[PDB]
């Protein structure tokens, strides 16, 4: 889940704070690639 | 042999086979190889009406494992809220901890279940309790970044 990958420690601050990877990163389910978008009469779709 | 048959049942979820085996004199708290009581078992798979049946005749409610983790641990973090009740209406330890430190408020925090989190703080949870790194049941809220479940926790 993006929660789980959000929550990956990167460092422990001097101070006792911890950086998260949500800290420096957006975390989302999102295409392997965006180059392709397909459309059905005008409406989003997919297909094979 | 008749307790091993017990645990097999309580995990299975045989309602009939668990009051049946009971009324030939069955060890209630009957251990498996790694110190899983029928009521552990019971816990896990999330068969209810077997908490009960087995805390009528006498089941150990804390009964702890090789590890020391109890049959309210178990409940409280695979998310079943009426075997939390009915363990804690038994007079379940709710700030039972295991090797580690690790209490049921730990895990049922961990596992973003609310329901469950409100029904052990009611029991009376130590909110401040720590496992062996230092951790309350904020400190996970806080990084599996639960608001909903920081703010219960304060």
């Amino acid at each position: 889940s993006t929660e789980e990958f959000g929550k990956i420690l990167l460092k422990v601050n001097q101070d006792g704070s911890r950086v998260l990877l949500r800290d420096v990163a957006k975390i989302e389910l999102g295409g392997e690639n965006y180059d392709i978008i397909a459309e059905f009469n005008g409406q989003p779709a997919s297909g094979l | 042999d008749l307790g091993k048959k017990l645990l097999e049942a309580a995990r299975a979820g045989r309602d009939d086979e668990v009051r049946i085996l009971m009324a030939n004199g069955a060890d209630v708290n009957a251990a498996d190889v790694v110190g899983w009581t029928p009521l552990h078992l019971a816990a896990y798979w999330g068969h209810l009406e077997i908490v009960e049946v087995l805390l009528k005749n006498g089941a150990d409610v804390n009964a702890y494992d090789t590890l020391g983790s109890t049959p309210l641990h178990l409940a409280a973090h695979f998310g079943h809220l009426e075997i939390v009740e009915v363990l804690l209406k038994n007079g379940a330890d709710v700030n039972a901890k295991d090797d580690n430190g690790i209490t049921p408020l730990h895990l049922a925090a961990n596992r973003g279940h609310l329901e469950i989190v409100e029904v052990l703080l009611k029991y009376g949870a130590d909110v401040n309790a720590q496992d062996k790194f230092g951790k309350t049941a904020f400190d996970i809220s806080i990084n599996n970044g639960n608001e909903d479940l920081a703010e219960i926790l304060q």
